[PDB]
């Protein structure tokens, strides 16, 4: 049900667990408060997810490097 | 803070070079994982 | 949470034909005549004796050649199953990583650095003279031979730990624990964590010290959530994680390590294969002959330099840091 990923912040990447299924709307004060326009969760280079995905569909597993940078206009660069 | 480079590997059959954007201040020992995952 | 890992088998690198090369011993100084210049004065001599010589320079030359190719082996073998202290970041994704099992050669055993190994096969000759002299230029041939082709140069070192049950570093803080780390990521790498478990007690876990050991599952417990780590063993006072292992005390093999030098060195032990790892402040002077077990190991610049009466036992050692010791956590909780 929880997962403990490295998550960043402009580096020092925290050691933190989060649910699998939530949405991120609750986690982004969450790690705002743990850690620390609106962020979101992402893979290192990778497009970020959307605010109301699952964290257990997306396909983020225990290891995982999940960043904090502002939302997109829409394309996620193929 | 990111940053945008491109990056080439050249292994199999000839290479394969596509661009990134890779957050910086940070120990590369980390994002190696992600641009290997990506290119191979 | 996490993936699941199947038991494919593990792959076999050329090992050893662990026989025993054999070689002739040289000629037996043939007597030479005197010249006498009346029967040498026209225009068994020196001539043949000297073919003879050559021909066994050169019957020299091939075992030579044969021997190393055999060391060749052995440094391959040696140098597969104890990769540098940089590759087993990769290591945890291939399926390579719990390739080690109870029935193998190399089976708990901790890697710490490069120096000579002494070529486990034979190099026997079959003398059988009772002082009877040899050739002088073939026998100091083979002489030269026997003691440079006779040991690997640097090689994978291995610090077992099948029959050992207690280590104790000593030294400088850091230095220590790199050593510590090194091996001990390198041995729970290798094997099932369902086949060996590991137990810490220091005061500073979780300050970027020992606190890596977050997302290990190789220090688990059998049905125990613990919320977010797995066992987290991980702690600060020794007799709790005793009791924090003493029903686990009891063949999964433990490896208890110690950060503190203080705190009741060996309290548990002193069993029938479990390890105590313990980092210790200053030495014992004038101990009575350590046994190979149990054993004192004094860390250098480069050297693990072993308490033998100073026998340096590893020339370069293998140190690790400690964010690459996290970074290796991070990836392996993974599968």
């Amino acid at each position: 049900p929880i997962v403990r990923v490295a998550v960043l912040a402009g580096g020092r990447l925290t050691e933190m667990a989060l649910p699998s299924e939530l949405p991120l709307r609750e986690i982004l004060p969450a790690v705002q408060r743990i850690v620390q326009v609106r962020l979101s969760l992402a893979p290192i280079g990778g497009a970020p997810f959307s605010l109301d995905a699952t964290l257990d569909t997306v396909g983020v597993v225990d290891g995982d490097l999940l960043a904090l940078q502002a939302v997109p206009s829409g394309p996620p660069a193929p | 803070p990111i940053v945008r480079v491109a990056v080439l590997a050249a292994g199999d059959d000839g290479g394969r070079l596509t661009e990134m954007a890779l957050p910086s201040e940070l120990p590369l020992r980390e994002i190696l994982p992600a641009v290997q995952r990506i290119v191979q | 949470s996490r993936l699941i890992f199947e038991h494919q088998r593990r792959l076999t690198p050329p090992t050893t034909r662990k026989g025993t090369i054999t070689i002739e011993p040289p000629p037996q100084l043939p007597r030479v005549v005197p010249p006498s210049l009346l029967r040498r004065v026209l225009p068994m001599r020196t001539e043949e004796v000297d073919a003879e010589r050559a021909d066994y320079l050169r019957y020299l030359s091939v075992v030579r050649d044969n021997v190393r190719a055999h060391a060749a082996e052995q440094r391959a073998a040696l140098e597969w199953s104890h990769p540098e202290p940089e590759v087993l970041a990769t290591i945890p994704g291939t399926r390579r990583q719990w390739e080690r099992d109870p029935r193998d050669r190399d089976f708990l055993v901790l890697r710490a650095g490069r120096h000579d190994v002494p070529l486990d096969a034979a190099l026997k000759v079959k003398d059988t003279a009772d002082e009877i002299d040899l050739e002088p230029v073939a026998h100091s041939a083979l002489r030269g031979l026997l003691d440079v082709q006779r040991t690997v140069r640097d090689a994978p070192t291995g610090l077992d730990v099948a029959k050992l049950a207690r280590i104790t570093v000593i030294g400088e803080a850091d230095e220590a624990r790199a050593a510590i780390r090194a091996w001990i990521a390198q041995a729970v790498t290798w094997h099932d964590p369902t086949m060996l478990g590991v137990a810490l007690a220091a005061p500073d876990l979780e300050s970027g010290d020992w606190s890596w050991l977050k997302w290990l599952p190789h220090v688990d417990v059998p049905n125990e959530a613990d919320g977010v780590g797995p066992a987290r063993y991980l702690t600060t006072s020794t007799a709790e994680l005793r009791e924090r292992l003493a029903p686990a005390l009891a063949l999964k093999h433990l490896l208890v390590v110690l950060d503190d030098p203080d705190a009741d060195p060996d309290d548990i032990a002193r069993l029938t294969g479990v390890t105590v790892i313990h980092r210790t402040t200053e030495l014992p002077n004038r101990e009575q002959y350590p046994d190979p077990e149990r054993p004192i190991l004094r860390v250098a610049d480069g050297r693990i330099e072993r308490w033998q009466v100073w026998q340096p036992c590893v020339d370069v050692a293998d140190a690790m840091s400690a964010a690459e010791a996290a970074h290796i956590a991070r990836r392996l909780s993974r599968w």
